[PDB]
């Protein structure tokens, strides 16, 4: 999971 | 927005759509390319090809279970492009590049047409 | 094999599947969550959820146009997860995390359950 | 395009  | 994103999600969805295709699960159309038939999902075809997007948004053609392609279309070229649609992988070879490029032009798959043009220009 | 790969292909397919969903194009099921209804593509639901994969591979349920979820399922939680399926983006907030986690557990979406557990553990 |  990432900060888009 | 303040969303988080799962990097592999799109790739995992596509992998599963390909698994459904391989098992002939919820496939709703057969693409006929001369003597050959290819089962697929209308939504995947539309999401990958300008030609299929046009066909399946048509009020009559959206309901067809069989679509016959132009007799000039090469079945192997179509097979390579259908695999690309479901995997992101293009089996581009010296022996098939002309057929793949012609099929991608017909199907309106601009990124494939672009790499075929580049690979051809490099060999001349 | 000796294939080339188009990095953005899976993301572009998913973006188009979401565009079709927004325009209600070739959607083939309605998911009912108490008083709310959500139109979707069976193949996308199956590709994202262990529960939908099970439902639409069932010889009777594969043909249903309406699927009613358990009355304990929160419509907002379902909406957030449906958006995630079609975009890879999860709108996870303090006010919805419990509902999102419970819905992801029911839908069998392991990666979502995992990030919800991690975000909860960090706040305790 | 890349070599996967
Ligand atoms: N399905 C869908 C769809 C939608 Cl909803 N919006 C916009 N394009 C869509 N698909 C589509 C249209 C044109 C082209 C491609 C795909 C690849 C390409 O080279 N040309
Ligand atoms: N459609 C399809 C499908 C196929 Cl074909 N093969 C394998 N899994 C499929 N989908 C599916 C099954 C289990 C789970 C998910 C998706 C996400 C998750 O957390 N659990
Ligand atoms: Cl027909
Ligand atoms: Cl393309
Ligand atoms: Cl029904
Ligand atoms: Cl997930």
């Amino acid at each position: 999971w990432v900060i888009p | 927005d303040s969303c988080i994103q799962f990097t592999r999600h799109a790739s995992d969805v596509l992998l599963n759509l390909n698994r459904l295709r391989s098992r002939d699960i919820l496939t709703d159309v057969v693409i006929v390319v001369s003597r050959e038939q290819f089962r697929a999902h209308k939504t995947v075809l539309m999401a990958c090809s300008g030609l299929f997007y046009s066909i399946f948004t048509d009020q009559l053609k959206c309901n067809l279970s069989v679509i016959n392609l132009d007799p000039e279309i090469n079945p192997e070229g179509f097979c390579i492009l259908l695999d690309f649609m479901y995997t992101s992988r293009l089996n581009l070879r010296e022996g098939n590049i002309m057929a793949v490029m012609a099929t991608a032009m017909y199907l309106q798959m601009e990124h494939v047409v672009d790499t075929c043009r580049k690979f051809i220009k490099a060999s001349e």
